[PDB]
């Protein structure tokens, strides 16, 4: 259905242009009609996005999320003039959900190490905040701006951390992860923290692949920090296991001190998993 | 032409910025030079745009349209700050001529089903209308803005209908088409009546497979409206064939009432056509429809069918 | 490769949003973090560009240049509202270095005849120049506006000339190039003029296929106009070789008048370089032109061929 997105986006543009002309003409009936044109696209696009999760083509899925982001922009562009908060509330709840569903896609992609899809999903996450923030500028709650900014701030650090792994510097990656976990602490979202922990696992796997088990201990120590702040037991299991993998590689290098540290942190991760 | 098109697509960006620099300086010599260059870019792009109508690569044609539609933005920006109504009118007339050309893509892509062209052409209409908006924005000429309004409203319905043809909800398709003809007729769509009209025939082809000839005839009632507003000429030859097909199916379905509505549409159209052989083919079937209505004992319907037969045959 | 560029680009998106959101509130730390990010991105991108120059993927290189332009926009957006000249000075230094790198990319692409990469690089120059123009107005430096304006105009004039090479109107291409060298010269950057000279070499190299030796000499007249500012001997030697090729074709065509004028441009360039091997080869061929003018019986053209060959000999 490759046309469907193109046509959906055409309806978003048509509603935007109708609303410009309607504002020259003072026409609330045109603003109603434009909102309806956009809403028809948005409702169908929500179903498409939720459905595509089953179908498993993540490229088409995140491309569908782009519809939601641009639609939400146009809806805000109307509603901020129209003086109706219910439409803003619908759009805000839809956008927050779209960001959350993007994070779910990102977590799946980063566990597989498909950094390409990860950057594409992170791109949706980076942009979705812009619309939420322009809404919040009119609604006045600075807390929403703080949330939106922090949401970008964490996904930006993840984007950087990917670049460091692709460049091959796991210590730069660990430094970027240390920035990422602070950004996540500012953001206060457990699902973003899951994305961080999944990335920190993938970073630890790279540091094991390089034999830099000391850096792997730092990566895992961030991973368990993120997981301990979030409360995800299945992450904490995967982390605790991985830390024994690190202890085994440290044993292969003969480093008994790093092995002991890897066991102690594996035990902390197990103690948190319960 | 890939390179030359890409260069034109680039060129506008500099022309724009150069106007911004010149306007920040108050350097009218640069503004004049930029205006002349922006015009020349359209005069170059027109070469490809008219040639492609011969050569048949519609993708290159819609790229040339994209070039023109984007390029017009610079003329508008210069001319509105300069207060030059002549250049604004030149840009608006260029955009109208481009719209005349854009229907070529839209209609042909819709008829052939090469819809990958249609999506781009629709967005091109949207951008063109937005260019009319930004030409008109401070000027307040609502008479021009009627073009932008009607086109974009029509696009919203046309785009929905184009999806509905793939989706098969003919009632959704008609719910859109009902508005589309209203706008088209209120505006005086000119050739854009064709872009409304072809959809109704394309719908009907599938609506026969779906068997809801009643909704297919609701679409045909629009098809003859657009034809009759237009003077769509030889397109009536397509219309009448499909109407005869619809009637033959309505006979297989025993829906002589819908068959008679289809014939009532068909004769309305054929009376504009004056294609005597088509009028003969219509009158030939109109007796058969009256005969079907006799076989049903629906003598009021047989009467209407033979009234149509006479109304057709009397043109011979 | 791909991932790193996408990540840098999307980090620029993030920085752009961070500054956009911060200006609605007055969050100074969000601006400070954004500025640090944009600087680190620029620093990493410079390394990336230098490495890409060794790797020879010109497309990855020019994409990194577009990333640098976008980052320079974010830096400028913070700095001009923050009200600080030093951050604008860093951005200007980055932008001019990027422009020099772009000129080198463009030189290679235009020498190789990859007009695709040439157009891309020129568009990068237009975008870079737009950031410089926005900086220059708000910083208060009209000469930096001249640099930005000339960079953008020249780059888009070369793109226009490239479109005219592809349409085949070499005279109109030369008309565009004449205005290009004038614009570049009005700011006076020898590095841009090196790119312009290499574009004139591209024009001449294509004109050898067409056989319009008269317009080819006019292209060489543009070439020397730039090359006489820039002074690089290898560029001048390439110009001299093209001028001798044009002269040899004018001998084969029997247009000894154009051949003498081709030599008149050849010596104009070769006199700037002072290379004895060139000047002896030039003077030798100029006597071959004099011999052909005598064999054609064109007495005055032979007197001129003598005069030019003699003046060429008079340099070595």
């Amino acid at each position: 259905p490759e046309l469907f997105l193109q046509d959906l986006r055409s309806l978003v543009e048509a509603a935007r242009i109708l609303a410009r002309l309607a504002r020259q003409r003072g026409d609330e009936h045109a603003l109603e009609r434009a909102a309806r044109w956009a809403e028809q696209a948005a409702r169908q696009a929500e179903r498409l996005a939720r459905q595509a999760r089953k179908e498993g083509n993540l490229e088409l899925a995140l491309k569908a999320l782009q519809i939601l982001v641009n639609a939400a922009y146009v809806l805000a562009e109307i509603a901020r003039d129209r003086g109706n908060e219910e439409l803003l509330e619908y759009a805000a709840r839809l956008a927050e959900e779209a960001a959350r569903q993007a994070i779910e896609i990102a977590a799946q992609a980063m566990e597989e190490g498909n950094f390409e899809l990860a950057l594409e999903a992170l791109e949706i996450i980076n942009e979705a905040a812009r619309v939420l923030a322009r809404i919040a500028h009119h609604r006045g709650n600075q807390e929403l701006l703080e949330k939106a900014a922090s949401l970008t701030h964490a996904s930006a650090a993840l984007s950087r951390a990917i670049a460091a792994i692709l460049e091959g510097d796991v210590e730069k990656a660990v430094r970027a992860a240390q920035e990422a976990v602070k950004a996540a602490k500012e953001a206060g979202d457990n699902d973003m923290l899951r994305a961080v922990a999944i990335a920190a696992l993938r970073i630890a796997k790279e540091a094991e692949k390089q034999g830099n088990v000391e850096v792997a201990v730092k990566a895992a120590r961030v991973a368990v920090e993120a997981a301990k702040q979030a409360g995800d037991n299945d992450v904490l299991k995967r982390v605790s296991e991985t830390l024994l993998s690190i202890a085994a590689e440290a044993t292969k290098q003969g480093n008994s001190e790093v092995m002991e540290k890897a066991i102690r942190v594996s035990e902390e991760a197990e103690k948190q998993a319960g | 032409l890939e390179l030359a098109l890409k260069a034109l697509q680039i060129l506008v960006n500099a022309a724009y910025v150069l106007a911004e620099i010149a306007r920040d300086r108050g350097n009218e010599e640069l503004l004049e030079k930029a205006a002349r260059l922006a015009e020349e870019a359209a005069r170059q792009a027109e070469r490809i745009a008219r040639q492609a109508r011969k050569e048949g690569n519609l993708e290159l044609a819609l790229k040339a349209l994209q070039i023109l539609v984007n390029a017009a933005y610079v003329l508008a920006e210069i001319a509105r700050d300069r207060g030059n109504e002549e250049l604004l009118e030149y840009a608006a007339r260029l955009a109208e001529e481009a719209a005349r050309q854009a229907i070529e893509i839209w209609a042909q892509a819709m008829e052939e089903g090469n819809q990958q062209l249609r999506t781009k052409a629709a967005h091109i209409i949207l951008r063109a209308a937005e260019v009319l908006l930004e030409i008109a924005r401070d000027r307040g000429n609502q008479e021009l803005l009627e073009k932008a309004a009607s086109l974009v409203d029509a696009v919203a319905a046309l785009q929905q209908a184009a999806a509905a043809i793939l989706e098969g909800d003919v009632e959704k398709a008609v719910r859109a088409a009902q508005e589309a003809v209203k706008a088209a007729k209120e505006a005086g769509d000119n050739d854009m009546l064709r872009a409304v009209a072809i959809a109704a025939l394309r719908i009907a082809k599938e609506a026969e497979k779906q068997g809801n000839v009643e909704v297919a005839v609701k679409a045909a009632r629009v098809a003859v409206e657009a034809a009759k507003q237009a003077g769509d000429n030889d397109v009536l030859r397509k219309v009448a064939e499909q109407a005869l097909r619809i009637a033959k199916e309505a006979e297989k379905q025993g829906n002589v009432e819908v068959a008679v509505k289809a014939a009532r549409v068909a004769v309305e159209a054929a009376k504009q056509a004056g294609d005597n052989d088509v009028l003969r083919k219509v009158a030939d079937q109109a007796l058969e429809i009256a005969k079907a209505a006799l076989e049903q004992g629906d003598i009021d319907v047989a009467q209407k069918a033979m009234d149509v037969a006479v109304e057709a045959l009397t043109q011979a």
